[PDB]
RNA sequence: AAUGGGUAAUUAUAGCGAGCUAGAAAGC
RNA sequence: ACGGAAACGCUUUCUAGCUCGCUAUAAUUACCCA
């Protein structure tokens, strides 16, 4: 048969997190030791609204008192001495880390990013987003598809074409669709014993410190092998995904002199397979045809944020150090480094 | 097989015989040219002409002139066959007559087994409806369906058909449904329905064959030319010109 | 003779699928891509023209010598299961499909589902200026099972046809174990398990006993 | 206002009135409005107008209400659609419905200008 | 309250009724608010409204009860949203929630309330 | 330097929108 | 002692056949404010 079948076994060296779109609040989770608890809230409502004491908690919501420990709906319920803790949701224990304030301040987290979720209650990695991390491999490794790939200057000019790639029905042509022939499947779904809440942590240069954000994404844990399938069904494609291999070495390669250098090597990982980088936390330099976005990409950025100059910061995160994949002190890890081998099955 | 099993009943008269022997002559002149000669000469020369020269008219031609002369004639016959005798029946008329003398035919299409009483009443009804068209009119097959002589020849079965068979026998994509589906907006017709028909012909001018694209293109400008002409007259002879294709080529 | 026999299989789905329907009422912030539902039980259909002209291609690119460019060009080893147009011998099916309604409507309700559809987001990193463009489809969730009807015809003309065609139903029932069955496909959405490939004679009589062993194969 | 005897020809001299396509001489003089950004809007239009037969107009307000939203919505996305519903005028066309001949009129309309548009490039 | 027959136009003029820099001459008349706050009080919405369409108002009238404190604390952030929520009157509307007939209405006027303001500045 | 919090952007984009065969036959 | 009396424009007939709602697409980007 055509299909030649693939079998892809991925490994985070870095903690990855994928997208869900909708984020908790800093008045939607529960911290009663190492574990958070995420509850749903509309049944801690509907449970809490039995004392007559919702009121109580329209009040405590707009509540902006300091000294955070009072702020974070464990001391409603250390206060108003609700104590069931029976809530449906799901609950992660600590990443042990993200908490550079002071012990027992400590747990005054604010905005955690929700995980991709199936309907169960597990959490996967999409085949989507796989997908478009190797579609970044072989458009930048491919030297044809880097060159006039670019806006030509057709509305303010940002815009790229987006037709470089086979693309399409296109009446009378033959049907071409490089990539409808890569047919990225989805994960196998795993269990939430595998996720930190690591917390963003920027690490500019030209201001050699860390700054820390207070972005406090879900993510995955370290040395996790995820299963994966990527079914061709067109030679020409067989030949991508053969020298993916290859191709994500030499992405890297014009990464790693590209961006990485002129930051310290303490902060940057190994890599014991072949490198990728998966969403969220990466940066938009392993989104893009980077070798073309040097000048459009801060062109969009003319806000109170703007970019540092060019290339301007690289992102890390905490999490437990796990072996050692790292090769620094305290914990800075790159937040979508992740390692893949493919083989033919 | 190209035909659909019908035959054709076509009743023609002559407009305004009894006005073409009374006074007949005198128009020219002061009344001294409608003389005795005269008067018998035309009347032997229409005798002449709608009673010997009709088998020349109907020689090769697979039809029964059952009655025909004076003004008055009715000849049942297969459907192509019929409409061809009236065009050469009025194509050599004004030849004979020099263009005086309209004549006003009505041709109805039937089935076959239908009695020729029910037959021989419809079209002598499409017939008086054509005389009360105008002076001159050919009513095909229907009371709505009426042109004038020298409209239907030229423009309809000469013109327009022949336009219509020479685009659609040399393609092989649109078939019958196309074909259908105009007459049934060029049948219904409101002003909605050219925008209709301007989204239809685009979209179907690029559904082709991208080689053999301006074959249907330079179709397409025309038959949206003679919809949104805006003069009542060249809608209807698109219509009937449809209706004489698929019957045509009815298998 | 005039028999007609009956397929029960399972479409248990695998990271499950997303056939599309068009709403022109939808929302702004809600979903844009949903997948084709019944109107009065709300469980999302897998409905037999998308099987159907799904193993059509399948079996189109196998059991065919001349590259097809259309249907009513197949080979006959196909236009005597799905039926031509143009051919006057084949126009009718002799393949009756069904839509595949959900069965499991309560062995998911059974674990912790709130909604027999998830919505994923799904945005479009342009590759220039690195920005999105988010989207949310939706798709029926994986412990799914469908149950799949297919009826297969049999009068006077099959004189040895009938046997044959089970090397046909067979290699399309374990080719869509291949292909993603409708949905976006190639970001996964297809891969999916006929369990239970049980046939059974409705009308007429017939053996089957020969017939259930190359089904298990 | 939009009546019987007009909705097509308002239509006609309302794509031809909209501003092409400065650059692009491939296809020169074409639209700065795709088709999808304009097929995404008859398709409210033709799902209400194949329903306003079989339901009453007042079972029926629902989504004419929110015909109101999206044509708005739509708007302000893109300036090319925002052109179009200032110069064919959509949203004064949208507060005088008030019943289902000017509703089926209106769809109608809007199908007038979907056909003027494949027509013309 | 609102009912079908005027839900956009009460949210039409609560965006022209809200306020705006009155220093900053800048793209002028431009907000206090911007769009991210509103996308993100739309997205509480959302799910509501799909489920309004698949489900009952019985498995789902907590989940209505928990839209008011989301509210509720979203206008306890910023001080626009905390007027946005008071020009249009929002929790004026979540109280009168009788039926699926009337969330779905209210969602549309959540709706209206993103559409005009995408399509005023 | 700590302490409070996140803020801004996109909310789908470009297509296809039905094609072909049949257009009434056989009888009284 | 009604150009009248008696007389179903009636029987038979599938809107039918064929056709993937599909193609591309990482829920992500930027770095801070009081």
């Amino acid at each position: 048969n055509d299909y030649r079948t693939f079998k892809l076994s991925l490994l985070t060296l870095a903690p990855i997190h994928i997208g869900n779109g909708e984020k908790y609040t800093s008045r939607e989770f529960i911290y009663e030791n190492k574990k958070f608890y995420f509850p749903d809230m509309g049944k801690f409502y509907n449970k809490m609204v039995e004392k007559r004491l919702a009121e109580k908690f329209e009040a405590f919501l707009i509540q902006t008192r300091p000294n955070a420990r009072n702020n974070r709906l464990i001391s409603f319920l250390n206060d108003n001495r609700i104590a069931e803790r029976s809530f449906g949701g799901y609950s992660i224990s600590e990443t042990g880390l993200e908490s550079d304030k002071n012990p027992n301040s400590a747990g005054a987290i604010n905005e955690v990013n929700k995980f991709i979720r199936d309907a169960f209650g597990n959490p996967y990695i999409p085949g989507s987003s796989l997908k478009g991390a190797i579609r970044t491999i072989l458009m930048n490794t491919t030297p044809k598809w880097n060159n006039e790939n670019a806006v030509n200057d057709f509305g303010r000019f940002p815009k790229e074409n987006k037709n470089l790639i086979p693309w399409g029905p296109k009446k009378g042509k033959e049907y071409d669709d490089l990539f409808n022939a890569i047919r990225v499947s989805d994960s196998k779904p795993f269990d939430n014993k595998s996720l930190i809440l690591v917390q963003k942590w920027d690490y500019s240069a030209k201001t050699n410190k860390a700054k820390p954000l207070p972005l406090y994404r879900e993510s995955i844990s370290p040395l996790t092998k995820i299963e994966f399938e990527i079914t061709t069904t067109t030679d020409e494609a067989g030949r991508l995904i053969e020298e993916l291999g290859k191709r994500a070495q030499a992405f890297y390669k014009d990464y790693k002199a590209f961006f990485l250098s002129e930051f310290p090597d303490d902060k940057i990982q190994a890599n014991l397979q072949y490198p990728i980088y998966l969403g969220a936390g990466s940066g938009a330099w392993t989104k893009t045809l980077f070798k073309q976005a040097d000048g459009i990409l801060q062109r969009r950025y003319s806000r109170m944020k703007t970019k540092m100059v060019k290339k301007g910061v690289l992102k890390l995160t905490k999490a437990p150090l796990k072996t050692s994949l790292v090769k620094n002190h305290e914990s800075f890890y790159e937040m979508g480094k992740a390692n893949f081998m493919i083989k033919e099955i | 097989g190209l035909g659909i099993k019908r035959l054709a009943v076509v009743r023609l008269d002559v407009d305004d015989l009894g006005a073409a022997f009374m006074a007949g002559f005198s128009q020219q002149g002061n009344g001294q040219y409608s003389t005795l000669s005269r008067s018998a000469t035309f009347s032997r020369s229409m005798s002449l002409f709608f009673k010997v020269y009709i088998n020349q008219f109907a020689s090769d031609k697979k039809l029964s002139i059952i009655y025909a002369g004076g003004d008055d004639v009715f000849a049942i016959g297969s459907w192509q066959d019929i409409i061809a005798f009236t065009v050469e029946l009025r194509e050599n008329f004004i030849k004979w007559t020099n263009g005086k003398l309209t004549l006003s035919a009505g041709i109805g299409l039937f089935a076959d087994k239908t009695p020729i009483s029910l037959m021989a009443h419809q079209t002598g009804e499409l017939e008086e409806a054509a005389k009360g068209n105008e002076k001159d009119s050919i009513s095909l097959f229907s009371s709505d369906y009426t042109f004038k002589f020298d409209r239907f020849i030229t423009n309809v079965y000469d013109d327009k058909l022949e336009q219509i068979r020479y685009f659609f026998n040399h393609q092989d994509e649109r078939g019958k449904n196309f074909i259908y589906k105009l007459i049934e907006l060029l049948r219904n017709h409101d002003r909605m329905n050219m925008a209709r028909l301007a989204y239809y012909l685009t979209r179907l001018e690029e559904l082709t064959r991208e080689t053999d694209r301006d074959k249907f293109k330079t179709f397409k400008n025309l038959f949206y030319s003679w919809y949104t002409n805006k003069n009542d007259k060249d809608r209807k002879e698109a219509e009937l010109a449809l209706l004489l294709y698929i019957y045509e080529i009815r298998k | 003779t005039f028999a007609k026999i009956k397929f029960s299989a399972q479409i248990r789905l695998e990271t499950g699928l997303h056939i599309g329907g068009s709403d022109a009422f939808a929302a702004i912030g809600a979903i844009n891509s949903p997948v084709i539902k019944d109107p009065i039980t709300n469980l999302p259909i897998i409905p037999g023209s998308s099987l159907k002209g799904k193993m059509r291609t399948l079996l189109a690119k196998v059991y065919n010598e001349k590259v097809a460019e259309k249907p009513s060009d197949d080979s006959d080893i196909l236009s005597r299961l799905f039926g031509n147009s143009k051919d006057k011998r084949f126009k009718m099916g002799r393949l009756i499909f069904r839509d595949a309604f959900l069965s499991n409507a309560d062995e998911l309700d059974s674990l912790g589902v709130r909604s027999y559809t998830e919505v994923k987001f799904e945005n479009t990193i342009d590759r220039i200026t690195a920005e999105a463009n988010p989207r949310q489809i939706e798709r029926a969730i994986r412990n799914s099972t469908f149950d799949f009807e297919l009826i297969y015809e049999i009068t006077d003309e099959n004189e040895n046809q009938v046997e044959e065609d089970f090397k046909v139903i067979r290699d399309g029932l374990k080719l869509l174990e291949l292909d993603y069955l409708g949905g976006s496909g190639s970001r996964g959405y297809g891969k999916v398990a006929f369990e239970n490939l049980k046939a059974t004679t409705v009308f007429g009589n017939y053996d089957v006993k020969t017939l259930n062993e190359l089904l298990t194969a | 206002i939009l009546t019987d005897e007009n909705y097509v020809d308002i239509a006609e001299k309302a794509i031809l009135k909209l501003e092409r396509n400065t650059r692009n001489r491939k296809n020169p003089d074409a639209f700065f409005l795709t088709t999808s950004k304009l097929r995404n809007l008859l398709s409210l239009t033709s799902t209400l107008f194949d329903e306003s037969k079989v339901k009453e107009y007042d079972a029926l307000l629902d989504r004419i209400a929110y015909l109101r939203v999206q044509f708005v919505y739509q708007a302000g996305r893109e300036i090319a659609v925002k052109d179009l519903i200032e110069k064919a005028q959509i949203l004064e066309a949208l507060k005088e419905i008030k019943d289902r001949e000017t509703l089926q009129r209106f769809c109608r309309y809007m199908e007038a200008l979907v056909a003027y548009f494949k027509f013309y490039g």
